[PDB]
RNA sequence: UCCACCAAAGUUAUCGCUUUGGUCAAUUAAUGCAGGUAAGCAACAUCCAGCAAACAGA
DNA sequence: ACCCGGGATAA
DNA sequence: CGAGCTGTTTGCTGGATGTTTATCCCGGGT
């Protein structure tokens, strides 16, 4: 049988043991820099060699050993048996050792004391390496195809070729044509020359861009040939005979100001990542044990730390055959349990048939995937009066995204802003040796403040990130208590009060010790203060009692408590997974509910493609999910559907003028045509009272709606794309 | 109409007995959850539940039976359950009412009236009067402070139904 | 640099339209659905290319 | 002689 | 489909590959 593989989420603090929860939290932190460092380092590595010597052998060095002792250099341990070292690894340790003061000094970088490191490193070279070559697979055609159209200049000669005939006077039809002989052919002709490694025929290129080539072509070996004659096939085939002339196309892309794109993966993100722990992680660094874990022994190992009767870590999947094989992700937060069944041991509605589209019928439900709107969706038996209509908008998803990104502005210390601004003035995925070094050194520069920031949930807090910052409790319209943005409790008794504006004003104040009382008690604030903070806070509040107006006390206590502002941004993370799919799940009862648990689904053919100005989209998402729920799915072609009435198969128009919708912009651009309301040619359209015209008003999305019932319709009666929409 | 009694306790030392009389037939719902949680039928009550807000020549509160401070308590038919009527309005003192955060939102918190509360009407639920032991209520209110705070720890140590 | 869902009307299957009625777990909480207490279901890390917010510079 | 690490290798 | 040119952090969306466990022996202590 095949192997599959399935991921539980959970959260460290509902099934981890408290004793074992500190030992974890380090590691995680001391693997993240250990990883970065293992990417900046290598980097570091490769561009001093190769900017050393044109003939150093890079190719060979992208594999999992060469990574391996990389991360290793980087952990201070007792020294082994050195003769018993490897050849190949000898020479890595001494490429490594020949820059690792370089790269310390620079890095202002210290090494870690870790024993036994070998797991840990093993793992995230793996997926340094799959990275690696994942990267390059992906990228190295289109960004040569790129550097191919630079080289051949076909921007200034497709400009320079319509001025010319522009000023001539000549049919734009007749300017492509022209441009299609003179350019876009010679374009192919170079690109099919370079494709089989063969040098472009005279005049195609000048002198530069014919020793640019020549120059990128001696990375690779005079007498390899590309399999196939294709490069874009070796490159698939053979990837790693082409790594370094991948980082050649870099510096070339770099040689005519094209925007740097990142040859070399790194890991730049200062909120620790997740990272895999087994057996011997788990016994060597979380249980601090000091002998060899057999497999008999593997479960009762992790059953001193995690409970392996709860839901997560039982069987699951068909029989019951999926069975935890004692591997986890975590990241100091959350928590992936993974279940294998095998040991570790080593279409489109137009094409669809005659049955299949007549048994839909009364089924169909057509939707029109817009960008605010996500899902306009509209049974066949919906009528004027019967409004069979659903709308899933952009913001029922984005709710919990927009909150927290909202919460991260506004709680963003100066500090902080101020360092990644400051940092931001180096570019890192520019393959130049003085440019990387200065990224290295400006993060080296700032890294601590932004690792303690991020870091907070478990890492030491030390910084004033909010001094001379008083915070006072309020409480708002729902009775919901927040300190400043804090969410505390409900107070269910709170309307209950006598007339305002009574007589003494320090009661105000002694409010606040009430309110502090109520947020003591609550645990998610109780475990984020440490028992002497919970001690002076509580001292501060009985000096409060004595003195209630005094106001050093209020200050003493929020710069006390300053550590509540600081956001859990792993627990963010995890909590948005939560919502996305608790979101996909409600769209999915949601459809059920109004259409039916047995509806057919027919979707759009618009692809969505990332656009400037708007936001990411689910469109393949949407549809895989939608699927994977056992809804039959189908594509809808969408020409021509959006423009004519479905009351008189008649054009539509933009015809109202609203005020720009994104009210930041209605200052520079105060008014615009309206975009999903429309009015119809026939200029009747109606039984209109004939006072002003009237003509028929028709949402975009909804006539759009009703073009699709018409193809539908029309397939099912003639097998045939409607006329008008073909 | 039934008849309930609260024995109330400050720093565990008895101080008097409070009888409040019940618009069961006027309020039925409200006055059955009153009567459920002053004898813990349902395994929970005010047995217990401090006055966590005492205003003098206002209010007193109580019945948070899971917290102790007024974010919590529960009602028999659920968390919270919407508003009945407003048969009755505080028109007199010593009106005991239900407390909530705003319309439909009452729970297991109610509050004693010592002073008429007209602006209050149409907003809290009228369900009892006080007929004995208001000498004792006036006890208890001695003990508040205008912040609502307590001078002591005082609490419903036990509660039944005459 | 803002917008959670369900309905009525301006209205004509009428807008990031307006005016009203109804709903709320608020959240820097927690493995998510449902079943009512049992018993089933659910892929995740990394890297990279894009796009949105903040800042700074052209 | 006898044992306790802990690096390093390899399927 | 719909709204008006560079760098970092975050995130949201999309694409590709994986998800450990025995064995040897030299340094060191008693
Ligand atoms: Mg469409
Ligand atoms: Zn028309």
């Amino acid at each position: 049988p095949s192997k599959r593989v399935i991921t539980i989420k959970t959260t460290i603090k509902g099934i981890w043991k408290y004793d074992y929860r500190q030992p974890l939290y380090d590691l995680v932190h001391t693997t993240n820099l250990l990883v970065t460092h293992t990417y900046a380092f290598t980097k570091y590595i490769f561009l001093k060699e190769l900017a050393t010597d044109e003939n150093f052998a890079f190719n060979e060095l992208i594999t999992k050993d060469f990574f391996v002792e990389v991360f290793l250099s980087l952990v201070s341990a007792k020294a082994g048996n050195s003769e018993r070292l490897k050849d190949t690894t000898k020479r890595y340790r001494s490429l490594i050792g020949k820059h690792k003061d370089a790269y310390f000094e620079d890095a202002k970088y210290t090494p870690i004391s870790l024993a036994y490191a070998q797991q840990i490193a093993l793992y995230e070279c793996a997926k340094v390496q799959t990275a690696y070559f994942n990267n390059m697979k992906a990228h190295f055609g289109n960004r040569l195809r790129a550097l191919i159209n630079k080289l051949f200049k076909k921007k200034e000669k497709v400009e320079s070729l319509t001025k010319e005939m522009e000023a001539n006077n000549f049919s734009i039809k007749e300017i492509k044509q022209a441009i299609r002989k003179n350019v876009y052919q010679p374009c192919n002709q170079v690109k099919l020359a370079i494709t089989k490694k063969n040098m472009p025929e005279s005049g195609l290129l000048d002198d530069k861009s014919v020793t640019q080539l020549n120059e990128f072509f001696s990375m690779y070996a005079v007498d390899y040939t590309f399999q196939k004659e294709s490069i874009f096939y070796d490159v698939v085939a053979n990837p790693e005979k082409h790594f370094k002339a991948f980082y050649k196309l870099a510096q070339l892309s770099e040689a005519y100001e094209v925007k740097p794109f990142a040859c070399f993966p790194l890991r730049r993100t200062f909120i620790p990542c997740y990272m895999t722990v087994d057996s011997k992680i788990l016994n060597y660094h979380i249980l601090k044990n000091k002998k060899v874990l057999k497999m008999d022994e593997k479960f009762n190992a992790w059953g001193r730390v995690v409970n392996l009767e709860r839901k997560a870590f039982k069987s699951q999947g068909c029989k019951k055959t999926l069975h935890f094989q004692g591997t986890l992700e975590t990241d100091g937060v959350g928590v992936s349990i993974l279940k294998q069944n095998t040991d570790t041991n080593r279409k489109y509605i137009e094409k669809l048939e005659d049955a299949e589209l007549k048994q839909t019928l009364g089924k169909c439900v057509l939707m029109d995937p817009g960008r605010r709107d996500l899902l306009y969706c509209m049974k066949e038996t919906s009528r004027a009066d019967k409004k069979e209509i659903m709308i899933f908008t952009k913001n029922d998803r984005s709710k919990c995204s927009r909150h927290f990104r909202r919460l991260r502005k506004l709680l963003q210390p100066s500090q902080i802003r101020e360092a990644e601004t400051y940092l931001s003035g180096f570019a890192t995925k520019s393959v130049n040796m003085e440019k990387f070094v200065e990224y290295i050194q400006a993060r080296a520069s700032v890294k601590d403040i932004l690792y303690e920031y991020y870091g907070n949930e478990t890492a030491k807090s030390i910084t004033e990130f909010y001094p001379e910052s008083q915070f006072d409790f309020k409480v708002d319209q729902k009775c919901n208590l927040y300190y400043e943005n804090l969410f505390v409790a409900k107070i269910r008794g709170f309307y209950p009060q006598p007339e305002h504006e009574p007589n003494d004003i320090t009661l105000k104040s002694h409010m606040y010790h009430t309110y502090l009382q109520i947020m003591l008690n609550q645990k998610h604030i109780s475990e984020r203060l440490n028992s002497e903070k919970r001690r002076k806070i509580e001292d501060l509040a009985k000096a409060i009692l004595e003195q209630p107006h005094e106001s050093g006390h209020k200050t003493t206590i929020s710069s006390l408590l300053g550590k509540l502002r600081l956001l859990p941004f792993r627990k963010m993370k995890f909590s948005t997974k939560l919502f996305s799919d608790n979101n996909d799940r409600k769209l999915v009862k949601n459809i059920k509910k109004k259409f039916g648990a047995d509806a057919v689904l027919v979707l759009g053919n618009w692809s969505a493609p990332n656009t400037k100005y708007q936001d990411p989209t689910r469109n393949k998402g949407l549809r895989r999910m939608l699927k994977k729920n056992g809804f039959p799915l189908y594509l809808i072609d969408e020409f021509r559907t959006s423009s004519f009435c479905p009351k008189c198969e008649s054009d539509l128009e933009k015809f109202k003028v609203i005020p720009n919708p994104r009210p930041h912009n209605q200052e520079k651009q105060p008014k615009v045509l309206c975009h999903g309301l429309l009015r119809c040619k026939n200029m009747s359209c109606l039984e209109q009272q004939t006072s002003e015209g009237n003509q028929r008003l028709w949402n975009r999305d909804q006539a759009a709606v009703l073009n699709f019932r018409k193809i539908l319709n029309c397939l099912r009666e003639t097998k045939q794309r409607p006329p008008l929409f073909s | 109409m039934s008849q309930v009694y609260f024995d109330v306790e400050a720093d565990g030392q008895p101080i008097g007995r409070v009888v409040f009389k019940l618009y069961n037939d006027i309020v039925p719902k409200t006055a059955e959850n009153f009567r459920a949680l002053c004898t813990g039928e349902k395994g929970f009550g005010y047995a217990g539940s401090p006055f966590h807000r005492v205003i003098p020549d206002f209010m007193l509160q109580g019945g948070d039976f899971t917290a102790g401070n007024g974010t919590g308590g529960k009602s028999i038919y659920g968390g919270k359950f919407p508003d009945e009527n407003f048969k009755k309005h505080h028109d007199r003192p010593g009106l005991l009412s239900m407390a909530n955060a705003g319309p439909n939102t009452n729970g297991s918190q109610f509050f004693i009236t010592t002073v008429p509360c007209p602006w209050l009407d149409g907003k809290h639920v009228v369900f009892g009067e006080v007929v004995d032991g208001y000498d004792i209520v006036k006890k208890v209110e001695s003990l508040g402070s205008p912040s609502g705070a307590t001078k002591a720890r005082i609490v419903v140590a036990k509660s039944g139904e005459l």
